[PDB]
RNA sequence: GCCCCUAACCCGGCCAUAGGCGCCGGUGCUACACCCGGUCUCAUCAGAACCCGGAAGUUAAGGCCGGCGCCGCGCUCGGGAGUACUGGGCUCCGCGAGGGCCCGGGAAACCGGCGUGCUGGGAGGGGGC
RNA sequence: UCGUUGCGGGUCCGCUUACCCGCCGCAAGGCGGGGACAGCGGCAGGCGGGCUGUUCGGCUGGGGCGGCACACCCCUGAAAAGAUAUCGGGGGUGCCCAAAGCUCGGCUCAGGCGGGUCAGAAAUCCGCCGUAGAGUGUAAGGGCAAAAGCCGGGCUGACUGGGCCCUUGAACGCAAGGGGCCCAGGCGGGAAACCGGGGCCUAGAGAACGCUCGUGCCCCCACCAGUGGGGGCCGGGCAUGACAGAAAAGUUACCCUAGGAAUAACCGGCUCGUCGCGGGUGAGAGUCCCCAUCGACCCCGCGGUUUGGUACCCAGACGUCGUCUCUUCCCAUCCUGGCGGUGCAGCAGCCGCCAAGGGUGGGGCUGCCCGCCCAUUAAAGGGGAACGUGAGAUGGGU
RNA sequence: UGAAUCCUGGCCACUGGCGGUACGUGAACCCCGGGUACAACCGGGCGAAGCGCCGCUGAAGGCCGGGGGCCCU
RNA sequence: AGACCAAUCAAGCCCGGUGAUAGCUGGUUCCCCCCGAAGCGGGUCUCAGCCCGGCCUCCCCGGAGGCGGCCGGCGGGGUAGAGUACUGAUCGGGGCCCCGGUCAAACUCCGAACCUGCCAGCGCCGUAGAAGGGGGGAGGCGGGGGCGGUGGGGUAAGCCUCCGCUCCGAGACGGGAACAACCGAGACCGGGGUUAAGGCCCCCAAGUGCGGGCUUAGUGU
RNA sequence: CACGGGCCGGGGAGUUCACGGCCGUGGCGAGCCUAAGGGGUUCAACCCCGGAGGCGUAGGGAAACCGACAGCCCGCAGCGGGGCAACCCGCGAGGGGCGGGGUCUUAAAGGGCCCGUAGUCACGGCCGUGAGACCAGAAACCGGGCGAUCUAGCCCUGGGCAGG
RNA sequence: CUCGGCUUAGUUUUGCCGGGGGAACGCGCCGGCCACUGGCCGGCAAGGCUAAGCACGUCCCGAGUCCGAUAGCGCACUAGUA
RNA sequence: GCGGGGAAAGGAAACAUCUUAGUACCCGCAGGAAGGGAAGCCAACAGGGACCCCCUGAGUAGGGGCGACCGAAAGGGGGAUA
């Protein structure tokens, strides 16, 4: 049978948490401030899965484009493709190499 | 499902919110003098087979459950449909 | 009663129910089909096989094909004793455990079919009592 | 104002080395508490809680600090172990499923040892500008 | 039913001249009967395979029956980025809910223990423990403890107008559907922050044409103005589940055409579960005694001899069962030759080894093959050769 | 159906055919109302055969099983 | 008897519509030169067809960067193994607990090799034109072999169905006795030389080559 | 051991038109070209006339209706300056981005389409669609006619059938 | 006008045929893309004829980047013949 | 050439409305041509002025399982002119 293709179709894997990452994630995700050009690794956080970006985005480096009220327009890339992902900064981390 | 028959609604008319009374909707009657209705009378004169395809076989168990609210300060009607379920009944 | 015998052949011979009510056109109980109307009786059956070593001579129809299918009410079992809701357990499993019949139809006030008693509910009966969510009417 | 040093208090980050059980001590001008009342704001079955007004009593408890033991946990430590597994090559073995050799990586359980919160800002206190 | 359909009298009666039926007549016309009926033409409803045209889907370890692997969702397969198939495995979906939706506050669950009037395993009360062992509508997986659970207060954001992005649809074209982030209007909850464009997340989903409803001081309708009516742009709905959308039943052995070794039947190839044959093991039987003869429970093999699996070759074609006739080969040997064991006294029998030179026959029954049977016999073995041999026959079966 | 001869059982549920008072349904015409300066259009009334319904029919196409106590089902 | 109706009948013959239509089968005619595929994804009454992408080719625009490799910095991941701690399975000992043991595609505290994102460098390609864009023409949308994922299924299969490198198809030639895809290796034409795989008693170019040991079965080669 | 050809000679298959897309050239250019037809001719050629009409020059909107650029930045070629060169700097057509403008939607914001120049006519080529459409091939279906010397049935009128 | 039908781009709107109904008269009648009303505009159906300019090729004449005896018409010839 | 009767195959990748096509073919009737022809017209308040045929309008309006596909007219330029 065909592979289904819902929004998290193979996810059991990547939004399991180890039992000493249960309960809520700490804030500090919450007060970066990024400005354009910024470096982001976006690493989605399973406890907020409704506002995370898809399964394939995980671990991927964007840019940061611009805000979007309190979402980031971040610019990257699928293959060859220019993705452009909207997300809040609990799915974001910064990215320090470069 | 059960559903209100009153309820307080945005009315885009009244830029407020205003008392909206809950009813269900009902197809009106098709007329004679609809220009598909005239092209389907002049194709069904004269011989040949059935002129237009006829549905028969159906899959749908439920229509979509469409109601509408009528302001009770303008009479601004507003048609909203609330998905696929059993008819709902107006409490 | 009208399906045709195809329709459900693999579900009895499979194991996948132990029977089938049969409905008549108002959803009443026309009778019982299991196994043993095909053991009992071949009128369902039809015979077929691979096609045929046609070769060096004019035969027009090397494979066998089933054409006319019998229909259900053909060879189910007629005049079945039904069960209502308020029918003792008892007599159920006596029915069952005398003939081997595994399937009792359910019926409401009116006749029309409602559900089935398996041997396998009668078990749960015996064993357990009712199912969950259920209460034992009076008898 | 400013800079430096610095307990318990306030706001935090990482979220057990921080947790849990038991035992032995320290701390009280100030700060934190337990504490005293219910007119007022607010609150409930209940002034217990919440909220308000206080300051008689107390370090018995909480908080914070030090020590010991056990459990749990952590570690870029020793062994386990270049073991298990593995990327690349092979006219190398085996009847075969499979194994072997060479080049390149390389665990985990467990046993032992060590550790048992670290740290950012502020108030208060001390010293100078 | 409209017309043919006329004339008198009060829907009814009558009439005849229409019209119809028959007789006579070359014709003219006469006679009799019926009679505004019937008959005939148009229109309308019913019955209507009598006749005409067509449709009788796909996937498929050949087709068919089944199933839906045909549209979706979760886990696994899936090989630690991404993608990933099979009629692969385990399940689910075509809903349900005015709350099971929004928000604010408070609280803590399953279970266990101690005490407490009925009272009890389980009711309400006091206390202690309790990492979630509960709950969260619904599959599975994921998330959640001053909550995402339970209770209570106030509500309708399951909102109007729009934009951008993600997924469906990988890098890489491409529906509908779903999700996310916002701007404006106007609200709900809240002290505020903030949250609300349904349900904690991943499923419950429908083009064109047609119709219908909503909306606008809205646009158009043929020289001009008016009235009725019609059309148009924007949005909601009515449906295609074969779900990127025809309106559709059989049967052919009377069959026909185009093709296909992309695909079955025979033979061949591969495989050997099945079939046949051999070996290891030794519980147990054999008076005693495993192995004279056996051989439970298990295990290792060989052959290609039954049957199957597969679909590689052959559809501009390899003549389809058996038998007859005729030749040859194998040995896992039935007899004949040699040897051994025996639970071998003799007569017989049983078992093993070497050995394929020769023999292995005649009948009854059935189309058979196989098998059963009859009288003999040293014995009346089994297999292979395009299931040897139909340009050799036969033609009983299929 | 298939000479003759002895015979030819039970069943009208189904598929057909036929008969029928009432009732429901059932087209065009027609009538009434609304609408339209007229129409289109909208509603109602009347309502044939037929169908529903009730009966007859097997030398019509045919069918002829269980359970229970000759009886019931 | 679906018989027969002029050798024609499950619907005659003649001429006409008519050059009916055919996603199917057959055929499709001179030379050299340049580049050079595919049988994959999605949709389709779709499965012997076709369309949109991938892959080929030709032309043009554009204008400096690009990435089948490696090192490093900064990240992602949950497979092999391991474990039996969550969810389950499972054999024993000891007093619902403790100890030992057997397991897991739909279990996971841990956790590689490995793959992959960004940046910097190396390496190579690129102004004789990188990225990107436009236009014309396609073929093709049946694949197959070896090796690897115990891939998953199956008693197994020269079996079915996925993932990756390479080769055949579309690739000459040496070796393998023959032999598309095994080994070696990539061919403009002629000649000389040296090697690869493999071989060197004869067939058959090159050793009846060298030391040690084993086998008596022509085992084997 | 897949099918086709005995041999030889001769014959034997991408064509034409219309419309569309694109290319290579040629003419003219904010324009380009004539059609039918007319006059002349050395008479289907050729010279001249014929501008109807078609395409382009402006778009947006269903429609009523309304109706458009030289402002800034980056920067290839090129040019200029400096430098032994490397390279640096300036201007910078074309190219790219913004801004501005026309119009539609909307309460508006936002969004869609469009705007600061090139077309047109022809000749040759490639491809698409129709026409028979590269050549060969059905079983069929319909129109109008022909047939009962065969055969099937029947009607009218003749003939035949030893012997037992 | 209405109903049925064939046809037409003719569409609530083309032409006609058939069944049924059926005018008026110049102070009238008809048309102006659904019907009606008013205005304006244009006309006079239901009778008949009509040259020229246009289709065709048995036939005659001319021409030709056409074919050259398996080609070209089936026929270059005692070919629509045997 | 004029009047009438009147298909299917094929296409729509099935097929019935539709198309093919008022075609093939059949029946009738003329001429060297036939048919048409002298406004109950077209237009839009400005004006054309019988008819047929050619070029255009134009694959536009419009018809159509609004699918395949079908498809004008007025106007303009000509031949000729009564
Ligand atoms: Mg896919
Ligand atoms: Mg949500
Ligand atoms: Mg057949
Ligand atoms: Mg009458
Ligand atoms: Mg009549
Ligand atoms: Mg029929
Ligand atoms: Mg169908
Ligand atoms: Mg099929
Ligand atoms: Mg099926
Ligand atoms: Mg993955
Ligand atoms: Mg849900
Ligand atoms: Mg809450
Ligand atoms: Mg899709
Ligand atoms: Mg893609
Ligand atoms: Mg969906
Ligand atoms: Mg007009
Ligand atoms: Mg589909
Ligand atoms: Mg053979
Ligand atoms: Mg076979
Ligand atoms: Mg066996
Ligand atoms: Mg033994
Ligand atoms: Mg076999
Ligand atoms: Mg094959
Ligand atoms: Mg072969
Ligand atoms: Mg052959
Ligand atoms: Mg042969
Ligand atoms: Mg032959
Ligand atoms: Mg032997
Ligand atoms: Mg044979
Ligand atoms: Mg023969
Ligand atoms: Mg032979
Ligand atoms: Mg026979
Ligand atoms: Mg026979
Ligand atoms: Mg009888
Ligand atoms: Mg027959
Ligand atoms: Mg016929
Ligand atoms: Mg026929
Ligand atoms: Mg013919
Ligand atoms: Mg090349
Ligand atoms: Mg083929
Ligand atoms: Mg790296
Ligand atoms: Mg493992
Ligand atoms: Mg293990
Ligand atoms: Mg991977
Ligand atoms: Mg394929
Ligand atoms: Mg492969
Ligand atoms: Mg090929
Ligand atoms: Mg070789
Ligand atoms: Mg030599
Ligand atoms: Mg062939
Ligand atoms: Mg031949
Ligand atoms: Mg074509
Ligand atoms: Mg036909
Ligand atoms: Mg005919
Ligand atoms: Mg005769
Ligand atoms: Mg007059
Ligand atoms: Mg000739
Ligand atoms: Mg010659
Ligand atoms: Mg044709
Ligand atoms: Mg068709
Ligand atoms: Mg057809
Ligand atoms: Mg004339
Ligand atoms: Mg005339
Ligand atoms: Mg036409
Ligand atoms: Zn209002």
């Amino acid at each position: 049978v065909k592979r289904t293709h819902g929004y998290r179709y193979k996810s059991r894997k990547l939004l399991s948490k180890a039992p000493r990452e249960r309960g809520m994630s700490g804030l500090s995700r919450l007060l970066y401030e990024y400005k354009p050009g910024d470096k982001v690794v976006i690493d989605i956080d399973p406890t907020f899965i409704s506002t995370a970006p898809h399964r394939r985005y995980q671990g991927k480096v964007g840019v940061v484009i611009g805000t979007r009220g309190r979402a980031y327009v971040i610019e990257t890339y699928i293959g060859d493709k220019k993705k452009i992902i909207i997300t809040t900064p609990e799915h974001l981390r910064p990215h320090l190499g470069g | 499902m059960k559903f209100p028959k009153s309820v307080n609604m945005y009315c885009p008319r009244c830029n407020t919110y205003t008392q909206h009374s809950v009813s269900n909707y009902h197809g009106g009657q098709r007329r004679s003098l609809a220009e598909g209705q005239r092209r389907y009378e002049r194709k069904l004169k004269g011989y040949g087979s059935t002129p237009k395809p006829k549905q028969k076989r159906f899959a749908k168990v439920n229509k979509k459950v469409t109601l509408v609210f009528t302001c009770t300060k303008c009479g601004y009607k507003i048609v909203k449909s609330l998905g696929r379920m059993k008819k709902v009944e107006l409490v | 009663a009208i399906e045709k015998v195809s329709k459900i052949f693999h579900k009895l011979v499979g194991g996948e129910v132990d029977g089938y009510v049969v409905l008549n056109r108002e959803g009443g109980a026309a009778g019982i089909l299991t196994v043993w109307n095909f053991l009992k009786s071949r009128r369902w059956f039809r015979g077929s096989g691979e096609p045929r070593a046609i070769f060096g001579t004019r035969v027009t129809r090397g494979e066998s094909k089933p054409r006319g299918v019998a229909r259900v009410w053909r060879i189910m079992s007629r005049g079945v004793a039904v069960a209502n809701p308020d029918t003792p357990i008892t007599d159920v499993a006596r029915y069952m455990a005398t003939f081997g019949i595994y399937v009792v139809p359910v019926v409401d006030r009116n006749g029309k079919v409602i559900g089935a008693v398996t041997a396998w509910d009668v078990l749960h009966a015996y064993l357990y009592g009712p199912k969950e969510g259920r209460e034992d009417v009076e008898v």
